[PDB]
RNA sequence: UUCAUAAUAACUUUUCGAAUCGCAUGGCCUUGUGCUGGCGAUGGUUCAUUCAAAUUUCUGCCCUAUCAACUUUCGAUGGUAGGAUAGUGGCCUACCAUGGUUUCAACGGGUAACGGGGAAUAAGGGUUCGAUUCCGGAGAGGGAGCCUGAGAAACGGCUACCA
RNA sequence: GAAACUGCGAAUGGCUCAUUAAAUCAGUUAUCGUUUAUUUGAUAGUUCCUUUACUACAUGGAUAUCUGUGGUAAUUCUAGAG
């Protein structure tokens, strides 16, 4: 149906290319998934070469990830917080690649309580040396700390949730993190 | 149309079958396998047109079902298996083993090989790459992939293959002054030495290859298959031995040799 | 009209042609997947319990 | 090369890792019917290869200025991002820029045009023809839409509307 | 071994030339830009989740062909139970 033909597109100059052949399967491109965050659902699809290519549908949760530490968790999503293609996907709350989003952050705390155990927002004798050997490694970039206290970090998902099925993404850190915050204050 | 093609029409039949213009609308499509459509040789052509052990396709089919036929160790019951270049076809009834090697003309030849040497198959590369479990592996243009090769088996360099077991006996490096058999159209089935390797960025590696007679010629690397170092090629080659004579030279040898 | 009665366990089943209209009027306005009584269907059937499943226009 | 490949982090409506099958009945006694083992079949993972597949590079078409402008509201040209796709992409969407082609014939029209291999003619140069045994491409009354499937926008499949 | 499900095939061949004039097509590259059943080559001790009494020498109920019960003016239409 929704084909990807170079057949259509008039032409490089203008010459309205005549409809050579009825459009083919191998040219096709299916309906856009635009997956929400409202009760976890996935349908697969039989693509080229068989291939189960899972289409995410109202996907809740995805494993959003640190940089400094290098970790990700069974992390709940909250909402579509800013999408730099089209703002249409912000209000409808449709999740998409490179969309800025908010992360429940409780799993990012619970695991951080082990990793270092210094706590973010504001027992046993030999562990105290592993606790002491670790920690004071990463100080974290302020916005992430306040967002840790908010229970709502700023990720920027990088899976393709109509292709993949998985809604797995990436916690914003540093410059890009500093940038998308300015756009969030511009939009709000 | 609508996916891959199942027939192969006889005029389209690659010429080095030497398939007959008449006596069939179709040709046997060489099935999928280790060798490319036109570079292969399906067994029907081999057993019928070439050797004449069968008088028709029926008899070839049965010949494969009873089953003394063994292309590269394994048996085959496939009338149109791609028995390509280097493929050791052993018929245990008659003991008439054949390696598949190009006559100087270009068209493949019956070489009635030993017990004996027909036991390894020389094979090229292709890749060098690595796979999962970090295993380094080598691939032969002439079909197979062989695991765990010697690190300095490089690309466009031959490899002797144990064939029955399927491992590595030995390898010949590719470089200057090394006997090289040829598998490219016009220079196809000639033999020579190697002088240059024009490197060329993107547009195909060339190789300047003087024969015994020292008539120079050029090919591409992909159409070249290193049979050894000069003097000792690792395969027993047919009468002619990769020389490729002139037209008058062939006319001379024919009308000189008249022994009734 | 005809009926298509079938006993499960024994595996014995029969044609019952019914010309009398009152006998057939019990089944009217029911749906495939329900229980029926033996007495209202006829005089030959009494005490039985049918199960309406299946049919044809 | 952001490659092959290897690591640290996890997830996941946690894929795959044989509750499968035909011939053969061997080897040790801890003398149980014990533990053991041959020749095959299919299946199944990504890597290979083959058959291919989609794109795509360059260059190349018949007549017409009694077609000199055309494309850009309704993607035209480019960009950023996504969306989709097996995948590249104005293939689609948002926001932005104003490009793009043109007398070295754009655009338009015509074609009693499917393209090529070739054919006839036959000094050389050529002309005209190529529906037609091979190779591509299309189509299965039209135009759509899709199921299954590795591969179909199938039509000796289906859904519809027109005829 | 009829029948049937599963498998695979029916996207091949065949016909035709309506479209179609940078489109197709020819050679030429490219896919470091992709899918590829089949093909013949390759190959998975880690499923366990505290480790003093647990399905593994084998887990479950269905559905077809069948047994009949039928319809129809028609049809390679098939509804119910076992
Ligand atoms: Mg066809
Ligand atoms: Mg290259
Ligand atoms: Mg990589
Ligand atoms: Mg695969
Ligand atoms: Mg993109
Ligand atoms: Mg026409
Ligand atoms: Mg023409
Ligand atoms: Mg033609
Ligand atoms: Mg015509
Ligand atoms: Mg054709
Ligand atoms: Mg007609
Ligand atoms: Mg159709
Ligand atoms: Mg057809
Ligand atoms: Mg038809």
């Amino acid at each position: 149906g929704i084909s990807r033909d170079s057949r259509h597109k008039r032409a490089a100059t203008g010459a309205k290319r005549a409809q050579f052949r009825k459009k083919r399967k191998f040219e096709l491109g299916r309906q856009a998934a635009n997956t929400k965050i409202g009760t976890k659902r996935i349908h697969p699809v039989r693509t080229r070469g068989g291939n189960q290519k899972f289409r995410a549908l109202r996907i809740e949760t995805g494993n959003f990830s640190w940089a400094s530490e290098g970790v990700a968790r069974k992390t709940r999503i909250t909402g579509v917080v800013y999408h730099p293609s089209n703002n249409e996907l912000v209000r409808t709350n449709t999740l998409t690649k490179a969309a800025i989003v908010q992360i429940d952050a409780t799993p990012f705390r619970q695991w951080y309580e082990s990793h270092y155990g210094q706590s973010l927002g504001k027992t046993s004798k030999n562990t105290e040396r592993k606790w002491a050997a670790r920690a004071a490694e990463a100080k974290i970039e302020h916005a992430v700390d306040s967002q840790f206290g908010a229970g709502r970090l700023y990720a920027a998902i990088s899976s393709r949730p109509g292709q993949s099925g998985r809604c797995d993404g990436y916690i914003l850190e540093g410059e890009e993190l500093a940038f998308y915050l300015r756009r969030l204050t511009a939009k709000k | 149309a609508r996916g891959p093609k199942k027939h192969l029409k006889r005029l389209a039949a690659p010429h080095h079958w030497m398939l007959d213009k008449l006596s069939g609308c179709y040709a046997p499509r060489p099935s999928a396998g280790p060798h490319k459509l036109r570079e292969s040789l399906p067994l029907i052509v081999f057993l019928r047109n070439r050797l004449k052990y069968a008088l028709n396709g029926r008899e070839v089919k049965a010949i494969l079902m009873q089953r003394h036929v063994k292309v590269d160790g394994k048996v085959r019951t496939d009338t149109t298996f791609p028995a390509g270049f280097m493929d050791v076809i052993t018929l245990e009834a008659t003991n008439e083993n054949f390696r598949l090697v190009y006559d100087v003309k270009g068209r493949f030849a019956v070489h009635r090989i030993t017990d004996e040497e027909a036991s390894y198959k020389l094979a090229k590369v292709k890749k060098v790459q690595l796979g999962k479990k970090g295993i380094p592996y080598v691939v032969t243009h002439d079909g197979r992939t062989i695991r765990y090769p010697d690190p300095n088996i490089k690309v466009n360099d031959t490899v002797k293959v144990d064939l029955a077991t399927g491992t590595i006996t030995d390898f010949i490096k590719f470089d200057t002054g090394k006997l090289v058999y040829v598998t490219g159209g016009r220079n196809l089935g000639r033999v020579g030495t190697i002088v240059h390797r024009e490197r060329h960025e993107g547009g195909f590696d060339l190789v300047h290859i003087k024969d015994s007679l020292e008539n120079t010629f050029v090919t591409r690397l992909n159409n070249v298959f290193v049979i050894g170092e000069p003097g000792r090629p690792w395969i027993s080659l047919p009468k002619g031995k990769g020389i490729k004579l002139t037209i008058s030279e062939e006319r001379d040898r024919r009308r000189a040799q008249h022994g009734l | 009209m005809k009926l298509n009665i079938s006993y499960p366990i024994n595996g014995t089943q029969k044609c019952i042609e019914i010309d009398d209209e009152h006998r057939v009027r019990v089944f009217y306005d029911k749906r495939i997947g329900q229980e029926v009584d033996g007495e209202s269907v006829g005089d030959e059937f009494k005490g039985y319990v049918f199960k309406i499943a299946g049919g044809n226009d």
